[PDB]
RNA sequence: UAUACCUCUGCUUCUGC
RNA sequence: AGUAGUAACAAGAG
């Protein structure tokens, strides 16, 4: 979906190269995977954390 | 099939005649990521790994856990060792007296006469420097204004006298000191009227708080090291953790190490200071003598060594023990001063970086631990490398979260020094009137000993006596990294020898691309470093013209500068392509304008704008050498000559090149990063700093060139100018009378 | 909480001799 | 996921 997206973009007749942030192009990309930063007394709190 | 291997040139050509090309410099050095506490931890304990058997004792000043292992139990094993006996130093001290007669107390003079000279703003000319007050690095010039600006509220003002001498003599008073203010910027609120709906706007204005500190807590800040990761470090797998020093030390590091680099230029058997060609020079004929004086009919054994764990081992206190032998003829005043830099190294602190980060897979969570709450969590959190380095630094660990290391000497800073301590080995030359000669060269922890003797046989015995000979004076030699061989070859800082240096051009390769200054310095720079190594490191013409090809590309591509009449496009490339149709003479146009490139092997030592100069229209050159541009800036003697530069070796030092001053001579904006965080305030303070300034160059523009003198007040001297400038333009007419009182009743409330 | 599909930032959350 | 490799990023802040 993501290449068909390319050759899709790639192909059309718009000036712009840009990429809509689709599900397949999230995942891809790797979208929201960094780790949520929280306060230390909270994370030495948790247990689970290590 | 055909399988290439490429090694298979070794078999045609020798190791060391084609060594350039077992150096990947065309690939990415090591980057450290995240925290540097794991490697900063592991060099606390492994300095008291080789400390442990020394003396423990607990310091009466600091309360912290300290070791000494100088004068311990001698050691059993090949394991790293600490264990120094004072005796065995000052004996190879008197040794090298002996063998070279009143350099000590000539040195010492030189020295001592150099400090009495020496200004305060000389601890200006630094890298990123400990802070004390804000407990943050910061630039070596802020780091010591703070400092400064805090002695004057503690009420010592060594500082304006002008000479380093009173200043460091404040250093060590203000221990004594039994509170220590120091300004804390805090934010406050102010109403300032505006054209708002309620006609008015908050704006936080930053006031200076005066905030106290006990005697023990400036004591310890004084005595801390801000720990780091060593980034882009070439040939090494695994990272090493470095260590920044305080303003306080610095002060009395420059006075010693300028003490051991007078010893160390008359040194023979020494690398340092000398370097470039003035290193070679001395090598070879070093390497000439010490291979045509070997008894005939016997061996000459060069061995290419290297010491392991060199800073973890040297002791401060054997350092002392240098100076006071050096310093025996020098006056009492001197003999104190000298002594108090490694005093202070004795009794030293590590700050352990930012701490350890701790996520939840599952939760995808993470949050950053401080160093002082290590022991809030249960170790068993923690991952078995890190649980165990945390239970060894128990023992050195101190609540605020710094580790008390006594031993060693983390940040180095004494690397003059440390080479006549190796020195000092290598002047011993022989033990117990065996039949062996040594004597070798001494690059800090790098060394190459040359063992003339009977057989082979009898020089590994000779050998062996160096590496025991060692051991007395903290100095292990790794048996991993050394091998021996016979003399006609060997390696010695990354120069390596085969009947003489031979050329190793992956060293510099680095270097050839853009530098990142600008446009008109970069260029300057590009074929400076083309010629040089035209020079020094063996590039032949045909080589040098492609460093001059693949230059402009990297140049064109970072500039965004392509030829006018090339067709690429860019938001820059657009007014380039119009430029190249008005102007006539396109010759004259530099590179960065879209201009062609005219460099080859012979004009590579002439700037760029002089070459052009005549092939420029008269418009053109008028545009590009406006005197008053608005690009170009406040001119420093160090921003148009000089320029940083990185080579994959020794510190960062700073080369010259010849360039015109231009429209393309810019500066780039200020990182703005700054107006999100607190610092904010810091910003104003600079401004108010460079108005002041600013002013001053007006009133004497002689200040830009050379540096200005006077313990008198800044206001003072402009005041009694301006008075001058007005009564003689009067006198002599530039002046007239509405002017002249209005002038004198301005200065007149000054 | 709310403004916030808004605003600021890209070496300035520690780069030594 | 992936980069990467003894520890991080896979945006941060008001």
């Amino acid at each position: 979906k993501l290449w068909r997206d390319c050759v899709n973009t790639i192909s059309n007749e718009e000036m712009s190269n840009e990429l809509q942030k689709t599900n397949y192009a999230k995942w891809a990309t790797g979208d929201g995977l960094t780790y949520q930063k929280i306060m230390k007394e909270v994370a030495i709190d948790d247990e689970t954390m290590c | 099939g055909m399988n290439i291997n490429p090694y298979f040139l070794f078999i045609d050509v020798p190791i060391q005649a084609a060594i350039s090309t077992t150096f990947p410099y065309t690939g990415v050095p090591p980057y450290s990521h995240g925290t540097g506490t794991g490697y900063t931890i592991d060099t606390v304990i492994r300095t008291h790994e080789y400390s442990n058997k020394g003396k423990q004792y607990i310091s009466d000043v600091t309360g912290c856990t300290m070791v000494d292992p100088t004068n311990g139990p001698l050691p059993e094993d090949n394991e790293p060792s600490a264990y120094a006996q004072l005796d065995c130093v000052l004996e190879a001290l008197d040794r090298m007296d002996e063998e070279h007669p009143g350099l000590f107390q000539a040195a010492s003079q030189n020295a001592m006469e150099t400090l009495m000279v020496t200004t305060v703003d000389k601890l200006t000319q630094g890298r990123q420097t400990f802070d004390w007050t804000v407990c943050r690095n910061q630039p070596a010039a802020t780091a010591l204004n703070t400092t400064i600006t805090s002695f004057r509220l503690n009420d010592l003002n060594g500082a304006d006298k002008g000479g380093l001498i009173p200043f460091c003599q404040d250093i060590i008073d203000s221990l004594d000191r039994p509170e220590m203010t120091f300004f804390s910027v805090k934010n406050i609120k102010k109403k300032l009227p505006a054209k708002n709906r309620k006609g008015f706007l908050i704006k936080r204005i930053p006031m200076k708080v005066k905030d106290k500190i006990t005697k023990v807590e400036y004591i310890k800040r004084a005595l801390s090291l801000n720990t780091m990761t060593k980034d882009a470090e070439r040939g090494k797998l695994k990272r090493r953790a470095i260590a920044t020093a305080g303003i306080q030390i610095r002060g009395f590091v420059l006075v010693v190490e300028n003490l051991a680099k007078n010893i160390c230029e008359n040194l023979e058997q020494s690398g340092l200071p000398v370097g470039g060609n003035e290193k070679k020079a001395k090598l070879s004929n070093a390497v000439a003598k010490m291979l045509s004086n070997c008894p005939p009919g016997g061996i000459s054994m060069t061995v290419t060594g290297d010491n392991t764990k060199w800073n973890e081992c040297l002791n401060p206190r054997i350092f002392l023990a240098m100076t006071e032998r050096i310093t025996r003829d020098s006056p009492i005043w001197f003999r104190d001063f000298c002594s108090i830099a490694p005093v202070l190294f004795s009794n030293k602190i590590a700050r352990l970086g930012k701490g350890f980060m701790i996520t939840s897979k599952t939760k995808r969570l993470k949050a950053q631990i401080p160093c002082p709450d290590l022991f809030s969590i249960p170790l068993e959190r923690y991952n078995e490398e890190t649980r165990a380095k945390l239970k060894k630094l128990k023992p050195f660990f101190n609540e605020e979260g710094t580790a008390s290391l006594s031993p060693g000497m983390m940040m180095g800073m004494f690397n003059m020094l440390s080479t006549v301590l190796g020195v000092a080995a290598l002047g011993i030359k022989n033990i117990g009137n065996k039949e062996y000669l040594w004597d070798g060269l001494q690059s800090s922890d790098d060394f190459a000993l040359f063992v003339n003797a009977k057989d082979e046989e009898t020089c590994m015995e000779g050998i062996n006596d160096f590496y025991r000979t060692c051991k007395l004076l903290g100095i292990n030699m790794s048996k991993k990294k050394s091998y021996c061989n016979e003399t006609g070859m060997f390696e010695f800082t990354s120069m390596f020898y085969r009947d003489g240096f031979v050329s190793n051009f992956a060293m510099e390769l680095p270097s050839f691309g853009v530098a990142g200054v600008n446009e008109s310095a970069d260029m300057a720079i590009g074929m400076t470093i083309i010629k040089n190594n035209m020079i020094n490191n063996g590039m032949g013409p045909a080589t040098a013209q492609t460093a001059i090809q693949l230059f402009i590309a990297d140049y064109r591509y970072t500039y965004k500068c392509h030829r006018g009449d090339s067709k690429v496009e860019g938001k820059r490339m657009k007014i380039i392509k119009e430029l190249w149709e008005n102007t006539k003479g396109r010759d004259g146009l530099l590179v960065a304008d879209g201009g062609p490139n005219i460099y080859n092997l012979r004009n590579l030592h002439i700037p760029e704008i002089v070459l052009k100069y005549n092939l420029m229209d008269p418009e053109y050159k008028g545009r590009l050498l406006h005197p008053q541009n608005p690009f170009v800036g406040h001119l420093s003697i160090e921003g148009i000559k000089e320029a940083d530069i990185t080579p994959a070796h020794g510190p960062v030092k700073k080369m010259d090149y010849d360039a015109v001053s231009g429209t393309h001579s810019w500066r780039t904006k200020r990182n703005r990063s700054i107006l999100n965080t607190d610092q904010r305030n810091m910003i104003l303070e600079e401004q108010c700093y460079a108005k002041c300034c600013n002013l001053f160059e007006a009133c004497f523009n002689s200040a830009s060139y050379r540096k200005p003198v006077g313990q008198h007040s800044m206001l003072e001297a402009m005041a009694h100018r301006l008075r001058m400038d007005a009564r003689l333009d009067y006198e002599s007419g530039r002046m007239s009378k509405d002017d002249f009182e209005k002038a004198m009743a301005h200065l007149g409330e000054i």
